[PDB]
């Protein structure tokens, strides 16, 4: 194995809901929203 | 739920949700579906015979014996799950199927028509035959095939013998209902003719 | 059965293992942090268990170098804390993680994340002093000998029902252990927007568009000055722009209402260097002297000829009155007033440097990252100094990203469209390749790309050739594959591009291989949208071209969207 | 695994601990990670 600088990767269809402020700086993120994601074992690593 | 997911995932997982947990229970009733033995209650009694047909009437004699899912427990049989929140997602499930189908989405889910239908409506055979979808539920799925569609549009061909396999287990309810029928004329008969077995 | 089991399964390694986690939203607050910091932060809103899991709500720090937090899509389930850069902390239990390994530094509380709690946090510049507060209680020293390589910020990264709040100053709580609020580097120029932390998308009115990648110690250090020779040639007219520097200064004072007096006092409108060029003596006078001398010296070091090209050539004040020339008249070039900006720049890191020793006067950054009224008094001294070398005749001359669509949808037959609404220019290489494009080479640099650097116009197959038009900041690309006449078009607002060979298809009779995906570039910092159907009506310029020559969207296929791939930074 | 330099270079991890104060509670790791000549 070499670290290869790039290999491509998902868009993620949906990730964030994200709120935040000015005074105060309120910041809101809402939805649970989860994976399907494994990782494999013998070169230790996640990917959905 | 998941769309993005691939073609023969799709067909793994919802395998392993019938064979992790739902096959045993299932299989338990398919011999079972062809012995009809039936108690001469009340409610055997009553049936009706008619709509004043219909094969989801939920009269629901002869035995058919229970299912009993033991808890995933490693102190020490047959594993538990979300049954009643299984079932509404796998009417969630056809209805996103069906109307995506019958608008003629060529997404599909699993990458083709094969994977976006088959291992559902094999979930939902299996789900079907284990006496679930309490029967306005069923009424709904009627109203998603008969309708009185799914099965209007055209299927590939393991599709369609899904499908087949579908058709079967309701034809065996319009089976069913019809036996469960005769031994309520029967035992009014029989009373009857017992009286006429006695003038002597 | 039972055999394959144990063999095998208990193991847990040598099959794919899986397991549900939630999607980690990862933020910042915009403002790089390169003195001794510090920040707060209370819980509004946890939901601590809306799933099957204990929800994450991960506090630390991040370098900007590193730190790419592609979501859930790094080490062991993604999230915070996973990275060498990442020392996050605040759960159930507290304690943090640093490569995500949830070592287990104790707190007088052992509270968990809940709705009432205040985070203090800290970090010092140099030293690697991180160890953070629950409502101002030590929570046991623990972060030591990290790398210092980009300017680190908070990062907080969470994912369930959650509000929750930063506190920058608009404070609630504040100890001063280290010590500056956050509040402190919103200066420079830039405003505060907080935002969701590296993106590689983001989610838009349209459909969403495509953010890439990024752009990146702010000690201030001036450039030598004494180090450098004037010959005696260059003294006399120094001591003549000397002599000019001295009075134009006396000038520039007495129009407030100055006069000569010998008590140094600013109050009482008296000052005791307003008296002649020769009659303040040379420790007095070396106010002016000096700094004309140094100046000539810094016109030297940044590699300039200050040399003789032409012979060196009114409000009556309260004690010296002289008159030299006219010297705004003449006009100074472009490098001559970048030069009075290096004067200014030059001169003013002396004194951020000198103020090193002396706590922490608000002007001790770098001339270029203060604000612009600190930049005006000191460009004008120089900006003058200027035109006293110009008034005498003395010149003066001085990665990326890879996107494609999904690889299912690698169509193959028909004429088909999608366009490219582009929002701002550079690097933008758009169009059409088989799925054998190694995303790990740049875009276009192959024989299996079809590609379309759309500023500086150029079209990408195995190289350079020059083609069509560069698009200026809100148009639609369009791109059309032929799959039957082997062609593939492209447009610009539906304008139909035209070959430097002379006809309207772009890319002509290729052979279908194994499909084509649709393909777009993105430079250092640009910004861009993939429309692929969906909404046909927001298809722009298909309307016009398109319908009629019979092309089709994508997403009359489809009901859902195309998950398309990037190659990551990481 | 975590590693994600591409650099031609030495770049990079010590964390402690606290007993409520600390006084030592200091060696605990090194590894981020290895380099040799």
């Amino acid at each position: 194995h070499v670290l290869w600088s790039r290999m491509p990767n998902q868009f993620l269809k949906v990730d964030v809901s994200r709120i935040s402020e000015r005074q105060g700086w309120l910041v809101q993120c809402l939805e649970p929203l989860q994976f399907m994601s494994l990782h494999i074992p013998e070169e230790n690593r996640s990917v959905d | 739920e998941n769309k993005y997911m691939p073609g023969l995932l799709r067909a793994g997982y919802y395998d392993l949700l019938i064979d992790i947990h739902l096959s045993s229970y299932a299989t338990a009733r398919l011999m079972m579906n062809n012995e009809f033995i039936v108690p001469m209650t009340e409610e055997t009694k009553s049936i009706t015979l008619f709509p004043d047909g219909l094969p989801g009437i939920g009269l629901s004699t002869s035995l058919r014996p229970r299912m009993q899912f033991s808890s995933p427990s490693f102190v020490s049989y047959s594993p538990e799950f979300p049954l009643d929140i299984l079932k509404a997602k796998t009417i969630q499930m056809l209805t996103e199927a069906v109307q995506e189908g019958s608008l003629h989405a060529r997404d599909p889910v699993g990458g083709t028509t094969e994977f976006l239908f088959v291992p559902l409506i094999k979930l939902f055979y299996t789900l079907l035959i284990m006496g679930i979808f309490h029967n306005e539920d069923l009424k709904h799925i009627l109203q998603l095939i008969e309708p009185s569609g799914l099965l209007q549009m055209k299927l590939p061909e393991p599709v369609k013998l899904q499908m087949c396999l579908l058709l079967q287990y309701l034809c065996d309810c319009q089976v069913r209902h019809r036996i469960e029928a005769i031994v309520a004329f029967s035992d009014d008969f029989v009373a009857k003719l017992q009286d006429n077995q006695r003038f002597r | 059965q039972h055999l394959i089991c144990d063999n095998l399964l208990p193991g847990r390694d040598l099959l794919l293992q899986t397991r549900l986690v939630n999607h980690v939203s990862s933020m910042r607050p915009n403002i790089f942090l390169g003195k001794k910091w510090y920040y707060e932060l209370m819980v509004d809103h946890t939901e601590p268990f809306v799933t099957a899991e204990a929800t994450h709500l991960r506090v630390g720090w991040a370098s900007t170098e590193g730190y790419s937090p592609y979501p859930g899509g790094g080490e062991e389930w993604g999230g915070n804390g996973v990275g060498d850069d990442l020392f996050s902390y605040g759960f159930d239990g507290l304690h943090l993680w640093s490569g995500c390994i949830a070592r287990t530094v104790s707190s007088p509380n052992q509270h968990l994340l809940r709705t009432d709690d205040v985070i203090s946090c800290c970090l010092d510049l140099s030293a690697p002093s991180i160890s953070f507060r629950i409502n101002g209680q030590p929570v046991q020293g623990m972060f030591e000998n990290f790398n210092i390589d980009g300017l680190f910020f908070p990062v907080v990264s969470f994912s369930a029902g959650i509000k929750v709040r930063f506190l920058l100053g608009e404070f609630k709580f504040l100890p001063p252990p280290g010590y500056a609020p956050c509040y402190e580097a919103v200066l420079p120029k830039e405003k505060l927007k907080v935002e969701h932390s590296r993106e590689y998308k983001q989610e838009r009115t349209y459909t969403r568009d495509l953010l890439g990648p990024t752009v990146s110690a702010f000690t201030p250090i001036p450039v030598d000055t004494s180090q450098i020779v004037l010959p005696p040639h260059l003294e006399r007219i120094r001591e003549k722009l000397a002599e000019n520097i001295h009075e134009l200064w006396v000038m520039n004072k007495i129009e407030l209402g100055w006069q000569y007096g010998p008590v140094r006092d600013d109050n009482k409108r008296q000052h005791p260097c307003l008296v002649e060029f020769s009659k303040l003596p040379e420790q007095e006078r070396n106010y002016n002297l000096q700094m004309s001398l140094e100046t000539l010296k810094t016109l030297l070091a940044l590699g300039c000829h200050v040399g003789i090209s032409d012979e060196h050539a009114y409000q009556l004040t309260s004690g010296y009155k002289p008159a030299p020339m006219d010297l705004s008249f003449i006009k100074l070039t472009p490098s001559q007033e970048a030069m009075v900006d290096k004067l200014a720049e030059n001169a003013h890191n002396v004194w951020a440097r000198d103020r090193i020793r002396q706590r922490r006067n608000p002007r001790l950054v770098p001339y270029a990252l203060l604000d612009d009224r600190t930049k005006k008094s000191n460009k004008d001294s120089l900006r003058e100094a200027v035109r006293t070398l110009l008034g005498y005749g003395y010149n003066l001359e001085a990665r990326f990203r890879i996107f494609r669509a999904e690889k299912t949808y690698a169509v193959k037959a028909g004429r088909w469209y999608f366009e490219f609404e582009a929002v701002t220019a550079g690097d933008m290489r758009v169009g059409w390749s088989r799925p054998g494009c190694q995303p790990d080479q740049e875009l276009g640099s192959d024989e299996r790309a079809f590609a379309f650097d759309g500023f500086k116009a150029q079209r990408w197959h195995q190289g350079n050739e020059h083609y069509g038009r560069s698009w200026q900041a809100g148009d639609v690309v369009g791109c059309m594959v032929d799959m039957t006449e082997h062609t593939m078009m492209f447009t610009l607002n539906g304008e139909i591009l035209l070959d430097d060979s002379g006809s309207e298809l772009a890319f002509k009779d290729f052979d279908v291989g194994d499909g084509f995906i649709p393909v777009c570039s993105l430079g250092v910092a640009q910004v861009g949208r993939m429309n692929f159907g969906k909404d046909v009506s927001t298809l722009k310029y298909f309307t016009i071209c398109g319908l009629q020559e019979g092309y089709e969207p994508f997403a009359v296929n489809t009901n859902r969207d195309i998950t398309m791939w990037l190659s990551k930074r990481l | 695994s975590d590693f994600h330099q591409y650099d031609t270079a030495f770049d990079l991890v010590t964390v402690t601990l606290g007993d409520e104060k600390g006084k030592v509670h200091e060696s605990i790791k090194r590894s981020n990670y290895m380099v040799c000549a």
